[PDB]
């Protein structure tokens, strides 16, 4: 029939049209070579505890930092009102309130949090790089591309930012090493 | 009345011949001799210089991409050998950098000589359409471009403005990554960008090919809310010679300040970080994205829950309509809004040259554009976010209330008759 | 005054002794820390510039260190073809290819190393391992010296490198007091034309341009008001 | 007679207010519904070929160029990278290459339907103008490709069709360094052909254009000597949905077949030795530069002085015409000869269905050309190089007598009338 | 006869217990000399081939090579994201990645691996450091060989390889007889895999893309029957 | 007046359109960076006299062979008569005649020539690299391009080729080097 034949060729021609179309947009698509996306031992090796430690992993950076006792006080005094983001970020845990304890780090094997912190230095807001060692108007990072206030356990504050540094899954190596992934 | 003049093909054997491709009478009694108003003043050039800024741009480009390598490890090298050992070098890189700023300096004045003499208003919405088209693919190549040398701006302005696309909820991550190739910046992302930057071009040629067909249908537009009164027509003077040599004079001029700008102050309107290769391990302070973007740019990072017209608490009712995505919402709006202008302006009137009101509202809204520009380069800190506020709502003010507001009160002048305004 | 440069202007073609000069400091000086990648060792030839004999040029290339080979992994000559050498870690500082451009330029390496002078009366004792510099800004500073709410309160910054030079550290050939001020002079020229050797040619091109142009300008602008004169003559 | 039919834009407000851009008028008036003969066999069918197939082209390079990196060290890498890695790749790659196959199949076949039905005769000189132009220009983009994955038939294929240019006196070597970046083959040679590679197929888009414009102003030929008799054209249905669909009916069985190849013999049509890193030190045996260009290889590689109708040691009258510089003409000449056919054919005639003797030199003609190709790949010993230069002659003599003495006594054939031919 | 393989026509996706054989011969012995660096390790869990256990790709990766790095040199641990090392020079071979298709390909190594007999009675004491082919045709060839016009009358010719098997040189984990035969075709297979990976994907898409365009083209030639019946009914 | 003025416009236009094309195809030709085409050390250091050896200059190969006694009695049993290119295209020496004596090379700062030539390894036809090792009709050198066959000084042979093969300025360093350049 006249209609039938009509719209049925129609329907197979665009059919196929999509088909060949598809993978112009599927080769754009991360390729087996970025599908890796694997783990990096970074070695703490005493780098002067209280400072800062950077280190490259999927293409963003991983940041390593001690605790500073004032930095510590600082962040064990803030009550979870007044903070936008009260989830913890860190994969490592549920989504337990975002707290000091819970969210400065495992104990390297020991029992212990408030001396180490191990976050994805990458902005939430549009993955800028804050500047750390001690920047802002909280005693922790500024990101310059918007003007975001990181405090010192890395929660977002005074700024467009949404949610805090994310904390990725990572366990220690017996008290000199990090892994990350 | 539209006098074509086709020429009837009457000179010669070889104008009968070209009977078998009519080329030569479409130039001729079209794009040659279109019939154009007297009342023409030195707003009406900048088209010119626009078309061959865009054919400047595409050569030196051409020209480039013969030296250019697309990697992370050999685009700088390629650049400094570019800009040490060929033969002109600098001068190309100079010449293709800074025309850019020219390109969008001269479409800034294109456009609001437009918004001016009601240029959007009827009969001349397609050209408008298509204008919009334009700045789009044009805003999208030069991003796209920025980001080829590889320097330190580079990196950070791809990150933020892919991060950008991430906002938005549901659909942000999948679209990031299909466009960066991967999660984040790296070769896959400057090869798109080297082929996509060198692709685009051609589409806006053959927009403006589009753009040019349509204003030769639809009279250029004049300083008065007139027509050519087609019905002989002693008014519109052809195209050829008069108009022609005029916007050349014109384009000499202007290219005699950009070749001295190119040999005396070439590095001025760029930023200096991008000289440093790029670390994704560090950022600089005030990566500023560039100059043609910074309206976008502040209108984007004013909204932010920091003031007490603050509108984000209350698009809050909606748990998914966060901050982020209300800026992307709000700059999308700032552009769709300009481009929706035809069909807000409720006025059966034309040029703000008879319309007040419209002139004190259109000069705050030049000073606005100013103030965006100046605003995206200073941090978020007060009192600059007041100002930012203030401008995008005034903009948007403007393009949706004001326009109505005047089609409907604002008819106290005196329309010009007789486009021969022989004064 | 501001010590203004020969280069700074729509002339000044890069007076070629105080590059030479500034050549002798940056090898014998900031070679041992700094590198310039982005240059090769033929370009001490090429006009505009340090107008070098070739010759001399062979001798340094091959008395710097080895730059091993891009096909066959062999320790070479370093021939002048291949690039300066490049320091990068281990107490050593960026790449001066570009620094020049980085930075207005030039002026920020002269104001830069003229200025390493002792820690002020703020932090006398200062910081082991980093020392102190007044135009650098991007540098750590005490908390005894940052205000209430982080910013600095010196002119300057506290830059990991020390300081270069002292009262008479090289001799100049031609004959010329070697001071700290006409040494930082030179070596910023000879930064300049690492990153800008095609400055002249800039500036030569930009003077022919701007006359033709002008002047097909000039006439345009006659044929202009010569064909709209009988539409323009009764008002 | 021409019925455009410019519909009249009566059928409703949209139609009526698009007053201001034609578009849609031209579309259905001219490149739709354009009246075409009913007498069209299947060998009107590969202009559709050929525009899918550019388009084609067009898209999986614009694809390839997001991995592909224009380096010595560098190309064979992202060349695999794609085969590999990517989510297509294989079949961007091969559907690239392959269709460039069918690319220049299709023209041979376009070209020869148009020798033998009299397409070059008047009035469709321009068409046969801007082909010709074509060709060379897709010739030239095809060599520029096949250099880019840097393997070993690349670099070499390279090195003799550059030397040619320089074998010519005065100006072969300068133009030669001007054209490689340098003195030999090299970085500087790839980044040309990159770009050039990445821009000449919108010049052939255009150029395109100007032949669809053409033979839209000129009438498609029809099989016979006839035109549509205008003055209403019982003959002469239209394009749409006829022989729209017609042509999309064969265009399916050859994207069959193209796939089938793709999927099954894709690696046939190639030279193995380009799966081999470059080595400019080692060259293979036979070269073969590829099978679209064997014809001219072998008549350049014919003339040598090695025959008794060598003219060589004629053409030595003069000491600046030498061996090589006399193979690039006859090259040359080859083609130029082929563009100058519409001026050399003197016969008030058309199609060859109505002149037998044409119809034997036409098939002797196809013959040579095939075996033209079969003889570029086999050795320059005897007996190939007397076949090479058999074969040459009778193209040249072809070419430049028999069309002329056809012209003259060549009408032994009773013309048909009346192109509605119900037969 | 021909010895066909299993992916030797229209199907035939890469039968992977022949692969993993092939991996077993190709680390053991052809990897002393050749490399394939075109071809990542991680491949040996992606489908179509052999689909290993990843934690055995890391493994074997990490008992290989060192492969040292790209921005700070240091010999790493040697990643299975990196590739396969290269054996370059003194005593060395090719790269195998792609020798499948420089060649009906993978018969090439198979009847050259198979082939290296004794020296033929026109010159039995051969040649010093050479050995003796029966298919390789890119060799030298004794001028006693030699016919009138340079042309050898040999079947093959002398390759610088010399014979990599005798007749158990290793042992199956499946259970398998492990003469030389079966570890040159499946050392063949693997090779051929090495180079076309996205075999079988192409061969599923051929046969996917022949039916919907056959679909296709008989929907159109129904419908231009249809059109074109008005005008082809009276003849 | 009507004419000067309108022409002297052209003109100035013409002159400006030119000053401006020029670059963009002086860009296109050998770059500083090619402009360097200097010298190579290759020690002959005993590679086995008599089968060859070949090393890259110039993007082009530098053929350094020893001599066979059989090659070399061909050579020099080959009169001018019959010799296509008897120009010896060796640059270090005059036009003189394409002879063996001429032609093999310099004598290792010794008195003998009749054991090494060094030539480019570049056929002049077009360019390609002749196959050595004793090929062709003439035990020499055989191009697989087009079938030139070279003979056993190099001199051009059955083929389009027009001229030998050339032989740069080198001379030696005392009896185990060589200088290309
Ligand atoms: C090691 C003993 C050095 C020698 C000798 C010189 N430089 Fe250097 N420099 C060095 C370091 C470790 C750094 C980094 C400083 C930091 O705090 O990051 C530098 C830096 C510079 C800079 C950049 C300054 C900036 O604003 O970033 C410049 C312009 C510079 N140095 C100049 C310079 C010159 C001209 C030298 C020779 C006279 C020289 N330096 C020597 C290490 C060392
Ligand atoms: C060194 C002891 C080797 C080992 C073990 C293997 N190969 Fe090899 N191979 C080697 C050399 C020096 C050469 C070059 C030979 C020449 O005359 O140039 C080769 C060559 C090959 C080839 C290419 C043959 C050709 O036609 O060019 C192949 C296909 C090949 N070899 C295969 C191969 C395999 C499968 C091996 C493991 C079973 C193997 N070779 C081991 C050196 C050595
Ligand atoms: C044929 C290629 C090509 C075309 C066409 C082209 N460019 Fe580019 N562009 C390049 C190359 C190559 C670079 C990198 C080299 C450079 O930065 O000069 C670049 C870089 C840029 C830069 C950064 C300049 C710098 O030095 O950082 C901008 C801005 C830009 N392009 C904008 C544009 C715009 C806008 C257009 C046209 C609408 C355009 N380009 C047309 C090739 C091209
Ligand atoms: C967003 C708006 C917009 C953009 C961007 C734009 N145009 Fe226009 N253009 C217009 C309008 C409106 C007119 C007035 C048409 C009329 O008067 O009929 C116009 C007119 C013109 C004219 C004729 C009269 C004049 O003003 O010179 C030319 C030529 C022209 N444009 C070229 C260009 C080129 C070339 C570009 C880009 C490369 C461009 N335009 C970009 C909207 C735009
Ligand atoms: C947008 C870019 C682009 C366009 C348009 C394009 N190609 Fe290519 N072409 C490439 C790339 C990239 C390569 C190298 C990758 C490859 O070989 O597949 C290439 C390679 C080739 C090759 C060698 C194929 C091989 O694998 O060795 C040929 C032949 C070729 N092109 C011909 C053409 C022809 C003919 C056209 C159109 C008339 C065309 N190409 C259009 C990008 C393009
Ligand atoms: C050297 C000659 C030549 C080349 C190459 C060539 N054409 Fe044509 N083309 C012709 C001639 C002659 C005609 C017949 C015109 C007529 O009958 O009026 C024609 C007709 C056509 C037609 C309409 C009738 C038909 O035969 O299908 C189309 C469509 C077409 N060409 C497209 C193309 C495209 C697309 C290309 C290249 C990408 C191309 N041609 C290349 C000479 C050429
Ligand atoms: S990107 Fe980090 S705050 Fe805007
Ligand atoms: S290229 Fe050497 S003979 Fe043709």
């Amino acid at each position: 029939r006249r209609d039938f034949l009509y719209h049925a060729t129609a329907a197979t021609g665009v059919v196929v049209t999509g088909a060949a179309v598809w993978p112009l947009i599927n080769q754009m698509n991360a390729s087996a070579d970025v599908k890796a996306m694997a783990s990096i031992f970074v070695d703490v090796s005493a780098v002067e505890v209280g400072t800062q430690l950077t280190v490259k992993w999927r293409g963003k950076p991983v940041f390593i930092r001690r605790r500073d006792e004032k930095d510590i006080e600082l962040a064990r005094s803030v009550p979870l009102g007044a903070l936008r983001d009260t989830s913890a970020e860190n994969a490592n845990k549920p989504g337990a309130e975002a707290t000091d304890e819970n969210r400065t780090l495992p104990a390297f094997d020991g029992t212990n949090t408030g001396e180490w912190l191990v976050m994805l230095g990458v902005c939430t807001h549009l993955g800028c790089v804050p500047m750390g060692d001690k920047s802002g108007d909280f005693g922790g990072w500024f990101c310059p591309c918007h003007g975001s206030h990181y405090d010192s356990a890395g929660r977002i504050r005074k700024g467009p930012a949404p949610r805090n540094l994310d904390i990725p899954v990572a366990a220690f190596v017996d008290e000199t090493t990090i892994k990350l992934g | 009345s539209g006098i074509p003049h086709d020429h009837y093909e009457p000179k010669t054997g070889i104008e009968k011949w070209l009977h078998d491709r009519l080329p030569i009478v479409g130039l001729v009694y079209d794009t040659i001799m279109i019939p154009t108003p007297k009342n023409l003043n030195w707003w009406w050039i900048w088209g010119i210089v626009l078309a061959f800024t865009l054919v400047l741009q595409i050569v030196t480009g051409i020209v480039l991409a013969m030296h250019y390598t697309p990697h992370v490890d050999l685009a700088f090298a390629s650049v400094e050998h570019i800009m040490r050992d060929v033969n002109g070098g600098w001068a190309m890189r100079y010449i293709h950098a800074n025309g850019a700023s020219l390109f969008f300096l001269a479409v800034y004045i294109h456009i609001f000589r437009g918004l001016y003499y009601g240029s959007y208003k009827a009969p001349r919405e397609i050209t408008w359409i298509v204008g919009m088209v334009i700045y789009l693919l044009m805003m999208g190549t030069a991003f796209m471009g920025y980001v080829l040398p590889w320097g330190q701006m580079s990196f950070w302005g791809a990150t933020v403005i892919t991060g950008l696309f991430g906002a938005i909820p549901g659909i942000g991550p999948s679209i990031q990554a299909w466009l960066l190739g991967g999660p984040a910046v790296d070769n896959a992302t400057l090869n798109r960008f080297f082929s996509l930057h060198y692709l685009l071009p051609f589409v806006i040629a053959a927009l403006v090919a589009i753009h040019i067909w349509a204003f030769h249908t639809t009279g250029n537009n004049n300083p008065t809310g007139v027509e050519v009164r087609r019905t002989a027509e002693k008014d519109t003077l052809p195209f050829w010679p008069y108009f022609v040599i005029k916007d050349l004079f014109a384009l000499a001029l202007v290219l005699l300040g950009f070749f001295a700008v190119v040999a005396y102050m070439p590095n001025y309107l760029g930023h200096p970080d991008n000289y440093v290769q790029a670390n994704p391990l560090s950022t600089p302070a005030h990566i500023v994205p560039e100059w043609y973007f910074l309206p976008f740019y502040a209108i984007l990072r004013a909204f932010a829950a920091d003031v007490w017209v603050v509108i984000l608490v209350d698009g809050l009712t909606f748990g998914i309509v966060d901050a982020k995505f209300f800026g992307v919402i709000a700059m999308f709006g700032a552009i769709a809004v300009m481009a929706l202008a035809p069909w807000l302006d409720t006025s059966k009137v034309r040029s703000g040259a008879y319309r007040p009101k419209f002139r004190m509202w259109f000069w705050f809204l030049v000073l606005d554009f100013v103030v965006l520009t100046w605003v995206g380069a200073m941090p978020t800190e007060y009192p600059y976010d007041w100002i930012s506020l203030i401008a995008s709502t005034y903009w948007f003010a403007y393009f949706l209330v004001i326009l109505p507001l005047l089609g409907a009160t604002e008819k106290p002048e005196p329309i010009p008759a007789s486009i021969e305004e022989d004064f | 005054p501001d010590h203004a440069f020969s280069f700074e202007g729509i002339f000044g073609k890069y007076d070629q002794a105080q590059l030479r000069r500034g050549f002798q400091v940056y090898n014998e000086v900031c070679s041992a820390c700094h590198g310039m990648k982005f240059v090769p060792i033929r370009t001490l030839a090429d006009d505009g510039g340090p107008q070098l004999d070739p010759t001399f040029v062979r001798e340094y290339a091959a008395g710097l260190d080895t730059i091993i080979d891009k096909d066959s992994g062999e320790e070479r000559d370093r021939k002048e073809t291949d690039m300066f050498p490049t320091r990068v870690g281990d107490g050593m500082g960026p790449d001066l290819s570009v620094m020049a451009k980085a930075r207005g330029g030039p002026e920020y390496i002269y104001n830069y190393v003229i200025g390493f002078e002792e820690n002020p009366e703020c932090a006398p004792e200062g910081i082991d391992g980093y020392y102190y510099n007044k135009t650098f800004q991007i540098g750590g500073v005490p908390d005894t010296c940052k205000d209430a709410a982080g910013v600095k309160i010196t002119h300057g910054s506290w830059a990991r490198m020390p300081p270069p030079l002292v009262d008479d550290q090289v001799t100049y050939e031609d004959g010329t007091p070697a001071t700290v001020d006409q040494m930082a002079q030179d070596v910023s020229a000879f930064l300049m034309w690492a990153a800008e050797p095609k400055l002249v040619a800039r500036k030569q091109m930009g003077l022919v341009a701007m006359v033709m142009l002008g002047l097909l300008s000039v006439m345009l602008y006659l044929t202009n008001k010569r064909l709209w004169a009988p539409y323009k003559g009764h008002k």
